[PDB]
DNA sequence: ACGCCTGCTCTGAACCTGTGCC
DNA sequence: GGCACAGGTTCAGAGCAGGCGT
């Protein structure tokens, strides 16, 4: 953490830097909770324009959020603060981080941090919106992204995603408009899991927004 | 023949289970919106759903031209009385509510109105629109399909405002030939000052217009007249709107000042002065808000190493 | 001490105009109590009070100086000081501008009370001497006179008695420097329009223009002066010119912007009638510059670009009444008068002088001269395709009101 | 006749020539 | 003949006028 500090504030050549940044990364796996937040930060201001994949790519397999665990959920918050803090701010890194998600469409073992990056997204910036959309359509006709996922994502991250209330239905609107039951019985969960775990307003909007598909659908 | 004044409701009610044409859905509506005028006001709302889902099955330009004609008059008359404010506002609300709950089932309902309140050639846009026909439409924005058409009129039109008048105020000539009927900025603003009765959906719609505006007309030309004064005019109002709004609506007052903070934190790749000029003046008219917000301020000063100087200054 | 060294003195002065000039580009200027804008409008009007004082009790023409620091006049420099501050006080301290004025009863009154004594300076340094006049202190006391004209109410006596003067100085005086009577001309406008339409004024300098360049024909008598004093044979040639049609298009901007909202409506009658008249009295105007031996720069362009855009009107105007008139049986006295004189005076001789235009000819890096020569290609045509196209909507409008307007047409 | 794409028109910036003066 | 201000010229791109699919 100091050390990060002091590297930041000392006068040195920036190769040296990559090299402890790496030094890093192999041991992000090994960090204590609390300090995540604060080290990947570091990392999302040790990008430059060039160094963005390749860092996102490495830290989007190393980082798990399933390891992680009432200070755990805290500290996690801190984190996608931090991230949110990032992304807020780097255009270029929100566009890279969705072309090194759809670049693991292959391995259909990607995880839960794949959906909640996405959501964030999505909520947080807004010029992405078709293409998570258009990617979450691609992605799962491709028999990856499902339940045991969005289950998953919902019966731990809801705190996280509580705030992305309108962000989720956004979204579940969109896909229940589609074809292919598959991407239909997404866009439904979709509104179980909205409905189940949020507040009385999601409620009412998700009640809403069903009785708009049944009139017009 | 004429209308029992106390269940004139009841009988419109029962066209609605008949299969009729248009001329005939059309008649019996504009007899039952003769009789908004010899009413009470509180009973008008449940009469507008109830003809509103018979326009489902008939004239839907004609029921929103009489609801948009007949509440401009009120208004308009509520307005020269001040040269029933705490329930007006309470009825123009309820109904711009009824009215998304069906363009919500009904996206024809949506396209119809969006068409009758088109600018098109700017004649139209000085007979059409309204400080009741604009709280609708930034209520509208609210809907997924809808959001983005709406915004992009009332902006595009926003300019025209500046257009016609600028061009206008360079003239006698057609000072002469025009009796100047309001312009489009103060009757935004009149919504603006009418929103204290909180219909709170209608913010939601501001705010996203306001930073519209801004981000879209903002100095870049400065890092003439006509690319340049109906811009920055532009962009005033954006920021005029936002502190009116600030200033009134002590819910919203979280989120005005973060989206300001998002513009002027990364940036300076993009001019800021304007975020920063508002910023001033939000915190100027009411800064006990900061210590509400002091998570977001916290993490404005850890960029304010890579923040150029004149920005960290001010 | 100080006094002796006149060198020491164009020093604090230059200084003083560095510190304005200063302030336009930043909100602030340099030293200390430089960023606290109550002390800078002190200062400002502190400095003013002094250099307007200079200016008033040492004229210009009291000098022992010569041309080399005539140049650098101390006079003369307090008079760009002024501009620059009445400029830059608009730009920010457009509140105070009583406060400012209280320094030298409401804002215009003020204004008169100030103008005045600029008016009358620059009328004595123009009526005194011909010769060797002050180009720069005249033309920068014009340029004070415009950015601080704009403060007058529209409606005031004082606006009224300062354009009267201003037209009258425009009447009177010979003044043979351009970029001098280029500035005049432009103040007349800038005031003029927010008085009325500046269409007879065109129309006048255009009779003035068509008297002093000559015509067409090589035998058609005309002689003009008797309007306004300054245009001349340098003057009125590529600048008056530009002016004038410039002061045409505004016209045609207001008329097509007019006609955009009219078709929108289908109060009418008044509108047309207003419109029909503009349009009557500058095709007056189209008329003398046409006759004119106008010289092959952008004024030729400029002509037959605006002959392109009166058309272009006047075709918004023929297929609105096509549009309305089937419904009623429309074209009123009005409108027959106004095609009358767009047939019989104007288009033909627009077709008389383009072909004098082309008909006068009289190195080149190849491809720079391929792209300059059919870029400058297009305006003939353009003025062709825009008659005949007027005479389409013409031969409409002759069917579809029921009335043959080509028994007009040649 | 409404939506989508392109290309044209304006606007000012900077470049370097072009010509007048000593 | 060199020293200097003014003009016009090419650019470079923003931002909207209008031809062309359903």
């Amino acid at each position: 953490v100091p050390i990060l500090d002091v590297l930041s504030s000392l006068r040195l050549d920036p190769n040296f830097l990559l090299k402890v940044r790496q030094l890093v990364m192999d041991k992000l796996s090994s960090i204590r909770l609390e300090d995540l937040p604060v080290i990947i930060k570091f990392i999302l201001h040790s990008v430059t324009a060039m160094d963005t994949l390749e860092v996102i790519s490495e830290l989007r397999e190393k980082l798990d959020l399933q390891h992680c665990v009432s200070s755990g959920q805290s500290c996690i918050i801190l984190l996608f603060d931090v991230i949110k803090s990032a992304i807020r701010y780097e255009k270029t890194i929100s566009e890279a981080w969705i072309k090194a998600i759809e670049n693991t469409a292959s391995v259909s073992e990607h995880k839960v941090f794949d959906l909640v990056m996405l959501f964030i997204i999505y909520s947080t910036n807004t010029q992405t919106k078709k293409y998570i959309d258009r990617v979450l359509r691609n992605k799962i006709r491709s028999g990856c992204i499902q339940e045991q996922l969005l289950q998953s994502t919902f019966s731990v991250h809801y705190l996280v995603l509580k705030d992305m209330c309108s962000s989720i239905l956004s979204l579940a609107q969109s896909l229940l408009h589609s074809l292919d039951q598959s991407i239909i019985s997404f866009g439904s969960l979709l509104y179980k899991y909205a409905f189940k775990f949020f507040d009385t307003y999601c409620q009412q909007e998700v009640v809403g927004a069903l009785v708009t598909h049944i009139c017009s659908g | 023949g004429r209308w029992d004044q106390q269940y004139v409701i009841q009988l419109t009610s029962m066209f609605k289970d008949v299969p009729l044409t248009a001329e005939e859905v059309e008649f019996v509506v504009e007899k039952a919106l003769s009789m908004f005028s010899k009413m009470n006001l509180q009973e008008i709302p449940p009469l507008v759903y109830q003809l509103l889902v018979l326009s489902s099955k008939g004239s839907r330009k004609s029921v929103l031209e009489g609801i948009i004609a007949f509440f401009s008059a009120l208004d308009k008359q509520h307005n020269e009385e001040q040269s029933p404010s705490g329930e007006l506002r309470h009825v123009e609300g309820t109904i711009i509510l009824h009215i998304v709950f069906a363009i919500k089932l009904d996206y024809e309902l949506g396209r119809e109105l969006v068409k009758h309140l088109k600018v098109g050639q700017q004649g139209d846009s000085n007979n059409n629109l309204s400080p009741f026909s604009i709280a609708l439409l930034l209520s509208v924005t609210r809907i997924q399909r809808f959001q983005d058409q709406v915004l992009d009129l009332l902006k595009t039109s926003v300019v025209k405002s500046f257009k016609d008048l600028q061009l206008l105020q360079g003239s006698k000539f057609l000072q002469n030939l025009v009796p100047h009927r309001s312009y489009v900025s103060t009757m935004i603003l009149e919504v603006v000052k009418n929103s204290v009765h909180s219909w709170d959906h209608v913010t939601q719609g501001l705010v996203e217009l306001g930073f519209i505006l801004m981000d879209s007309y903002g100095p870049k030309k400065v890092l003439p007249s006509l690319s340049r004064m109906p811009n920055q005019h532009a962009c005033k109002l954006g920021a005029n709107i936002l502190l009116e709004t600030f200033k009134i609506h002590e819910m919203i007052r979280q989120e005005i000042l973060e989206q300001v903070l998002n513009r002027v934190v990364t940036r300076a790749s993009s001019p800021i002065s304007h975020f920063l000029d508002l910023l001033s003046n939000i915190v100027m008219y009411a800064p006990l808000v900061l210590q509400s917000c002091s998570s977001k301020v916290t993490e404005a000063f850890d960029y304010l190493s890579f923040l150029p100087l004149q920005t960290v200054q001010r | 001490v100080l006094r002796s060294s006149n060198e020491f003195m164009r020093y604090a002065v230059n200084v003083a105009l560095q510190k304005v000039q200063q302030l336009k580009e930043t909100g602030h200027v340099s030293g200390p109590d430089g960023q606290n804008p109550e002390k800078i409008f002190q200062n400002l009007c502190d400095l003013t009070r002094v250099l307007l004082w200079r200016y008033t009790s040492i004229p210009t023409s009291v000098e022992e100086s010569g041309k080399k620091e005539k140049g650098k006049s101390i006079s003369l420099l307090c008079l760009e000081g002024l501009q620059k501050i009445f400029s830059a006080v608009q730009q920010f301290y457009q509140p105070k501008i009583q406060q400012f004025l209280r320094a030298l009863v409401s804002v215009t009154q003020r204004t008169a009370f100030q103008i005045r004594q600029f008016q009358r300076s620059l009328l004595n340094l123009l009526s005194s001497q011909e010769e060797d006049f002050n180009s720069k202190e005249a033309l920068l006391l014009v340029t004070v006179l415009t950015s601080l004209s704009k403060l007058l109410e529209p409606s005031s006596p004082q606006f009224v008695q300062m354009l009267s003067w201003t037209s009258k100085i425009c009447k009177e005086n010979s003044r043979e420097d351009a970029l001098f009577c280029k500035s005049l001309m432009n103040l007349l406008f800038s005031l003029h329009v927010s008085y009325k339409s500046p269409v007879i004024l065109l129309r006048d300098l255009s009779q003035d223009i068509h008297g002093h360049l000559g015509d067409i024909d090589q035998d058609v008598e005309v002689e003009k002066t008797n309007h306004f004093a300054i245009v001349n044979l340098r003057t009125a040639a590529p600048t008056v010119c530009l002016l004038v049609l410039s002061q045409a298009e505004k016209v045609l901007e207001e008329v097509d912007w007019l006609i955009t909202k009219l078709k929108g409506q289908v109060p009418n009658q008044p509108v047309e009638k207003a419109i029909i008249m503009q349009l009557g009295t500058l095709l007056t105007f189209f008329h003398e510059l046409v006759q004119t031996a106008l010289p092959s720069g952008s004024c030729v362009d400029t002509l037959l670009k605006d002959l392109c855009k009166m058309y272009t009107t006047l075709t918004a105007l023929v297929r609105y009444y096509l549009q309305v008139c089937q419904s009623s049986g429309g074209i009123p006295k009005n409108m027959e008068k106004l095609v009358k004189l767009s047939g019989s005076h104007l288009t033909p001789l627009c077709y008389s002088f383009i072909s004098y235009v082309q008909n006068k000819s009289k190195p080149a890096v190849v491809a720079t001269a391929m792209a300059r020569v059919l870029r400058e290609t297009k305006p003939i045509p353009n003025l062709i395709f825009a008659i005949e196209q007027y005479e389409k909507f013409l031969i409409h409008l002759s069917k579809k009101s029921k009335v043959s307007l080509m028994q007009h047409m040649k």
